[PDB]
């Protein structure tokens, strides 16, 4: 009906309404911040030993702390 | 090729605002604003001086003294030196170069400040790690943290548009 | 108003491990998993006293525990080190993926010998 | 060995242009049935030689002018931009490693647009002044349109430094992530330089002729590097000079090519196409550059 | 046919591949087989200077490989 | 009339703008960081009569923190005794990596 | 105290008097205007890449594009005085009289 | 000041070309307006986008996708604006 | 390892400093010899005029604005 | 014009004043400032004569270089004690800058020449618009920053922006150029007791606002630029030659009437300060102001001028002019004497 007199205005709005509607429905936007948030531009500082704290590993091997494993499966 | 060349610069760049400031032809203003543009450039990206600079060189010169030359063109003629301008320009390089003088001789000259006579070397980081160029990531903060701010600039500049279609014959 | 009081020459004289930059990099991982346990300490004194001039004798410590790291790494394997670092000195700005080969050739070398 | 870069990368421009306008006149020749010019010599090289030294030669039209140091101060300016304007551009190792080329290439091309202005206010009287005034509303036209998809082009690519885009075509070229922002852009990129199918209808005529030639290579050699490349070996870079050298070649005889065989544009018919065609799609693909890499899980590793 | 307009093609572009291979060699040629180190950052730009100062003759490229460790 | 919209509305869309020491993207200082934490805590609930007149002195602290002021005139006396006695000719100075 | 701030402040003071004394066209003084707005620019940006100043370092680049289009408000009133009169002199405005 | 040395470079060999060159041999109307501060406000809102590459690495991602695309929207809305209300035609 | 081989480097040159100060300027009335000008007792990190001052020229060019102009 | 474009443009001066009104950082300000201006030079230019074309112009220019001074005492504010905050300032000299370009932004004596030329080539509608608006945001401003400010700098503008705006509009027999002088001398009586107790400015600037509507809303319900176009509307309706009675004698600040109680108000917290003089030069000068009034009063209501025909015709026909809100507004400007304790619902 439209799509013969102005082509390139539908082609611009269907485009447009994806890239405001798509960024809604993903399984990866929590990958985005994932990936965006677990890069360290800053020294990780340390802190004082005892505060009677069970966790915070002390040797950087030691797996106690949140590691990231989901980078190198993808 | 020295060390007062921010300095040097700066002269430079007041000798461009003299060089319109004496009213000339406004195409003659236009290039000394181009001039005194290019080495406030030059002054600001010494200073480090990754993206402002740069920044203004395709704004105003880039797109602001291209429409100023091109409303000269379609408006006026200056259709064919004089006294008054050339006065303008001696006296103003008169005091520019009283004010380099009796500073470069001298500790200072104030009109109400303590202004400390020699290069500014002074002040500067002591080659600390900033591994992003400071100004780069904080113009980058200014779409995380720029809520209202870009909000208000777009609506400025969308009335800015009605406001100059309205004025030169809305609709 | 007040003396600074700046501490001495002889006390400011230490032995760096003047390497070069290059290979320093090229050494990091493994500087950083060994050794670098006890210059933690040496970082939290200066994030919680921010005065160079306090915190120095830790970093005398940390300057000889590279310095032996380096000793270490020197007397036994890897000979290959020093073709791993040449390999990753002369591409510019150093990207790992470069030289990769030669870096699974002395992670072979320190994981079998030590 | 610093002035020595400088001279290697400054001396061959001219003849560059040279050779690119004996290219071009052999080009056209051969989409007409032309031969020539062969005569003049073997196969027509010292013709173009003979022809920018008569040009050179023959005696210029007394002025007739008016503000005559501006008559000077326009086309120096205008060649001294075709002279500084390839220093970031990465033939394999570029001149001065940048953290932001590109806005610095736009702002040239905007200061172009001051030069043909100049030219055109000092030259003549009022339908010259009509005229140009045209071209230079046609030629600032663009400068939104190509920095807009420029912007998108890079925005897959994180930062402004080229030889993070250098390495980052490697895999497939960034033509296949955006035919049509390229296409476009290309399209844009004639429109910088101001060649049929975009219209034109004085002195020196030589330099007004050797920037705007100058103009087409620099704009052409930005396409190459911008879109595309083979893989970068280090400590052989003879390979990859060869394939840039060789790419830019292909798209500057198919950007003459393609202004060898189309009518130019009414003016009216150029701003109607260029606002109501480009500009929506533009902003268009502009979002969905911007709301893509969110999807994907991979904005770019901006260092 | 076009199999003389190569001729032109081909003189026009060695006269593109003069500045290409003369730049490379030059970049290679400057700092004795080496490349031109880059500096985009403050830490590279630190790591070099500590590098040329540590090398004792004042050029980065020598670069004091491991014969000063004791 | 200042009102308090920012503060009855609760969304603070100015005060990250505002000083110095707020949450920068990548955490870092400014140059006179500490000197605006111990001036803002000294003249945080105070009157602006008596926070005028008794933290002046880290007020004064800070400023030739922000400019340097008299530090540059300490170093350019500094330069201009050394420029008197360099003209004298006494000691040849190996400030210049020499001995 | 970075002196260049002192020849940087009386530039600026040199702009504002070329806007304000003008006899021939108003082009020139809305180009004095645009010449000042470059002289806050310019100092705005130079102490803030000294200070380090680095989260409000919006001011340049919006200083820059708010002025900017203040000077396009400026020329379309402009055009609007060159289409109502012949010329666009500082003169023959000597209607509406104080 | 290196590459200001390619500048003086450029600039001398130009003016020695410009000098050989030289010394060798021997109304209006107001739809020219509409484009001038059309291309100003619309560069102007360019340079509010551009740094828009900068800005991709953040915590913050929501917001920053949703007033990116609030500003090129509102570009949108002024071109569109223009558009019908028969701003660039002839 | 680079910050303490910085703060070794910058308290080397404040030695050096205080005691080319403390030799040259004897004769001159007044001057206290080493005082800091602010009043607060805390490290403070020096201008740049004081790690890097009466250098003449190489040094000095190549530290403050050897990387705002390499490249 | 277009009504959308209209609503869209006074809900941008709107968004402007409360940005000038809430924001603690003083880029937007000037922003607000600015966008203030962009969106009242439209509701300039309502109609295509040359004389809103001149005008527009000349208020651009002073209203553009006021903005572009205030920037100045603000990155001059910057170069010493560096932060956004709206507060006391740390310069004699960023303070002087500040409540200069602040005067040339709001009209005040050395720099009061474009107002009555400005209003004398703009609809009534404009007219109220600016003077409404724009002697309202700046004074936000000033209230905010008071407490570091030289008090020669405002007494001086005070002063004399009382007596010229009394000295002028003896001469001048144009409507618009008698409000826009009462305005010069109102914004002086409302920049004088800044420094002393700013409650009296907001209070002024209240029952002065108010005043102003009343003023131009009683001359939009008659297209009347001159007095004798006043004496033809006498001729045409007689209640509002009373209200031209009372409200102009309103403007006139007498004891029984309303606008006595923002110069009383602020001869008493002027006086309980131990300057004197200046209050009785100031009160003499508001002596000054009323004569214009009391001539315009004597053409509208108390004289009866003789007065042209085809007002026999328009007798006929209704006065179906509508008024935005007029009766509210004048008994409120009028009989708001007795009130006098309302003075603390502001503060
Ligand atoms: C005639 C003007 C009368 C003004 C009101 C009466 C008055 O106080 O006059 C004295 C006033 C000034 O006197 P005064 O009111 O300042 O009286 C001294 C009061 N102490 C000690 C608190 C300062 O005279 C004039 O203003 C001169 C006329
Ligand atoms: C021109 C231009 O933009 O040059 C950029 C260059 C600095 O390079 P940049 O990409 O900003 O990277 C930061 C440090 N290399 O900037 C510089 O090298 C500064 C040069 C200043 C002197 C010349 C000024 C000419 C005007």
């Amino acid at each position: 009906n439209v799509w013969a007199k102005e082509p390139v205005l539908v082609a611009s709005f269907a485009i447009a309404g994806l890239a405001v509607i798509l960024p809604t429905l993903s399984p990866y936007t929590k990958y985005s911040l994932m990936i965006n948030r677990a890069t360290p531009y800053n020294y990780p500082v340390p802190l004082r030993d005892d505060g009677n704290m069970p966790d915070v590993p002390s040797h950087p091997q030691d797996p106690q702390g949140p590691s990231l494993e989901w980078l190198k499966r993808l | 090729m020295m060390t007062y060349i921010v300095f040097i610069l700066s002269i430079i760049f007041v000798m461009g605002f003299v060089g319109f400031s004496s009213k000339p032809s406004p195409i003659y203003g236009g290039l000394g604003l181009i001039v005194s543009g290019g080495v406030g450039c030059g002054i600001v990206l010494n200073f480090g001086g990754s993206f402002l600079g740069l920044m203004v060189f395709l704004i105003y010169l880039g797109g602001m003294m291209v429409v100023f030359g091109y409303t000269t063109a379609m408006a006026t003629e200056q259709y064919p030196s004089n006294k008054v301008v050339l006065g303008t320009f001696i006296t103003g390089l008169l005091m520019e170069f009283l004010m380099v003088y009796y500073v470069l001789k001298d500790k200072e000259v104030e009109i109400v400040f303590k202004f400390n006579g020699m290069g500014d070397w002074v002040i500067y980081d002591t080659g600390d790690s900033g591994f992003f160029s400071e100004e780069a990531m904080g113009i980058a903060a200014l779409y995380s943290y720029g809520t209202w701010l870009v909000i208000v600039t777009g609506w400025s500049l969308l009335i800015g548009v009605v406001v100059i279609m309205e004025i030169t014959r809305g609709n | 108003p007040g003396i600074v009081e700046l501490p001495s020459l002889e006390d400011l004289k230490v032995q760096e491990v003047k390497v070069s930059s290059s290979v320093l990099k090229a050494a990091a991982h493994h500087y950083g998993a060994q050794c670098d346990k006890p210059n933690k300490e040496f970082m939290l004194c200066r994030w919680e006293e921010k005065d160079p001039r306090r915190c120095l004798e830790e970093g005398k410590l940390v300057n000889q525990c590279a310095l032996e790291f380096f000793r270490q790494i020197k007397r036994h394997c890897a000979e290959p080190f020093t073709e791993y670092w040449t390999c990753i000195d002369y591409s510019g700005l150093q990207l790992f993926r470069r030289c990769r080969k030669e870096q699974a050739q002395f992670d072979k070398c320190v994981l079998d010998k030590l | 060995m610093f002035m020595i870069n400088v001279l290697t990368l400054i001396i061959p421009i001219l003849l560059a242009v040279a050779f690119l306008t004996l290219v071009e006149r052999k080009v056209l020749g051969y989409m007409q049935f032309r031969k020539g010019p062969n005569v003049v010599g073997p196969y027509g090289l010292l013709q173009p030689i003979a022809d920018a030294i008569k040009l050179f030669i023959k005696e210029p039209l007394r002025p007739a002018t008016s503000s005559i140091s501006m008559f000077i101060l326009a086309p120096i300016l205008a060649l001294t931009l075709a002279l500084t304007m390839w220093i970031p551009l990465p033939m394999p190792y570029p001149l001065i490693n940048m953290n932001l080329g590109v806005l610095f290439m736009l702002a040239m091309s905007s200061l172009a647009v001051y030069s043909i202005l100049w030219s055109g206010w000092a030259s003549n009287s009022k339908y010259a002044l009509i005229g140009a005034l045209r071209a230079v509303a046609q030629t600032i036209s663009y400068e939104v349109t190509l920095a807009i998809i420029l912007l998108s082009v890079l925005l897959m690519n994180g930062s402004f430094t080229l030889s993070t885009l250098i390495i980052t075509q490697e895999q497939v070229w960034l033509i296949f992530p955006a035919w049509p922002l390229a296409m476009m852009w290309f399209i844009s990129t004639l429109a910088e330089t101001n060649r049929a199918p975009f219209d034109l209808t004085a002195g020196p005529f030589a330099l007004f002729f050797m920037a705007e030639y100058a103009n087409i290579i620099m704009m052409n050699i930005f396409t190459t590097t911008l879109f595309l490349g083979a893989f970068h070996n280090p400590y052989m870079p003879e390979l990859y000079t060869i394939n840039f050298t060789i790419k830019s070649l292909l798209l500057s005889i198919t950007f003459l090519w393609i202004r060898a065989s189309y009518p130019r544009f009414r003016y009216d018919q150029l701003m109607h196409l260029l606002w109501k065609n480009f500009l929506p799609l533009t902003l268009a693909l502009c979002m969905w550059h911007v709301s893509l890499p969110i999807l994907l899980s991979s904005i770019p590793p901006q260092t | 046919m076009w199999f003389e307009v190569l001729p032109g093609i081909a003189v026009m572009g060695v006269c593109l591949f003069i500045p290409g291979m003369a730049t490379a060699r030059i970049h290679r040629f400057s700092n004795g087989g080496r490349e031109k180190r880059v500096a985009h950052y403050s830490y590279q730009w630190y790591l070099m200077e500590r590098d040329r100062r540590v090398s004792g003759v004042n050029r980065y490229y020598v670069s004091k490989g491991l014969e000063n460790i004791d | 009339p200042f009102f308090d919209v920012q503060k009855k509305l609760g969304v603070d869309l100015d005060h990250w703008m505002t000083i110095q020491s707020a949450e920068q993207p990548h955490r870092i200082p400014a140059r006179c960081h500490a000197f605006e934490k111990e001036w803002i805590e000294c003249a945080h609930g105070i009157g602006s009569i008596r926070a005028e007149k008794e933290c002046k002195i880290e007020f004064e602290d800070f400023r030739e923190c922000l400019l340097r002021q008299k530090t540059m005139k300490r170093l350019n006396a500094i330069k201009r005794q050394r420029d008197k006695l360099i003209k004298e000719g006494k000691y040849t100075p190996p400030p210049h990596h020499s001995g | 105290m970075s002196l260049v701030y002192m020849n940087i402040m009386m530039a600026f003071t040199v702009s504002l008097t070329g806007l304000l004394m003008y006899r021939s066209h108003l082009m020139s003084s809305l180009l004095c205007l645009e010449g000042m707005m470059l002289s806050l620019f310019i100092l705005a940006t130079l102490m803030i890449l000294n200070s380090h100043f680095t989260l409000a370092s919006m001011m340049p680049i919006i200083l820059l594009v708010f002025a900017a289009c203040e000077a396009a408000l400026g020329l379309s009133l402009l055009v609007m005085v060159s289409n109502t009169y012949g010329t666009d002199y500082v003169q023959n405005l000597n209607l509406l009289q104080c | 000041m290196n590459l200001m040395i390619t500048l003086l470079t450029n600039f001398t060999l130009a003016t020695l070309l410009v000098t050989i060159a030289f010394w060798l041999p021997q109304p209006f109307s107001m739809k020219f307006f509409l484009v001038a501060i059309t291309f100003l406000l619309f560069d102007l809102e360019i340079a509010l986008l551009l740094p828009l590459p900068w800005a991709s690495q953040t915590t913050n991602l929501n917001t920053m996708l949703t007033m990116a695309l609030l500003l090129i929207f509102l570009l949108a809305v002024s071109l569109a604006y223009e558009w019908t209300q028969k701003g660039l035609e002839w | 390892l680079l910050q303490a081989e910085k703060d070794r480097r910058v308290l080397q040159m404040l030695r050096e400093n205080l005691e080319e100060e403390a030799t040259i300027m004897k004769d001159v009335p007044g001057w206290k010899v080493g005082e800091s000008v602010f009043h607060t007792t805390r490290w403070v990190t020096p201008m740049m005029g004081e790690l890097y001052g009466l250098r003449t020229g190489e040094e000095i060019l190549s530290s403050t604005y050897g990387f705002i102009w390499y490249t | 014009m277009n009504p959308i474009i209209l609503i869209i443009i006074l809900m941008t001066v709107m968004l402007g004043t409360i940005i000038v009104m809430i924001s603690t950082h003083w880029l937007l300000i000037w922003i607000g400032f600015e966008m203030n201006m962009l969106a009242i030079i439209p509701i300039m230019m309502k109609k295509h004569n040359p004389r809103a074309t001149e005008a527009s112009t000349k208020y651009f220019l002073t209203q553009s270089t006021a903005s572009m001074l205030l920037m100045m005492a603000i990155i001059i504010n910057l170069m010493f004690s560096g932060q956004w905050t709206v507060m006391k300032l740390f310069n004699p000299m960023a303070s002087m800058l500040m409540t200069m370009a602040l005067a040339m932004k709001l009209g005040m004596a050395p720099f009061h020449f474009w107002v009555p030329e400005v209003t004398q080539g703009i609809p009534l509608s404009s007219g109220l618009i600016l003077l409404t608006w724009q002697k309202l945001a700046p004074m936000s401003v000033l209230y905010q920053i008071l407490p570091s400010i030289n008090l020669d700098l405002i007494l001086t503008l005070s002063i004399l922006s009382i007596t010229i705006g009394g000295w002028g509009g003896l001469n001048q027999t144009q409507l618009r150029k008698i409000m826009a002088y009462s305005s010069i001398a109102h914004m002086g009586w409302m920049t004088a007791v800044l420094l002393y107790n700013p409650t009296m400015t907001l209070l002024n600037l209240i029952i002065y606002i108010i005043m102003t509507s009343t003023m131009f809303t009683l001359f939009m319900a008659n297209s009347t630029t001159t007095t004798l176009s006043l004496s033809h509307t006498w001729n045409k309706a007689p209640i509002m030659t009373i209200l031209v009675l009372i409200t102009l004698l309103s403007m006139g600040g007498l004891p029984p009437l309303s606008g006595f109680m923002p110069k009383w108000m602020i001869i008493q917290e002027m006086t309980k300060n131990d300057s004197i003089i200046l209050p009785t030069l100031m009160a003499i000068t508001a002596l000054l102001n009323l004569y214009f009034y009391m001539r315009l009063t004597y053409s509208t209501a108390l004289t009866m001028f003789p007065s042209t025909n085809n007002m026999k015709m328009k007798w006929q026909f209704p006065t179906t002019k509508r008024m935005t809100l007029l009766p509210t507004m004048t008994v409120l400007s009028t009989m708001l004497l007795p009130l006098t304790p309302i003075l603390s619902i502001l503060e």
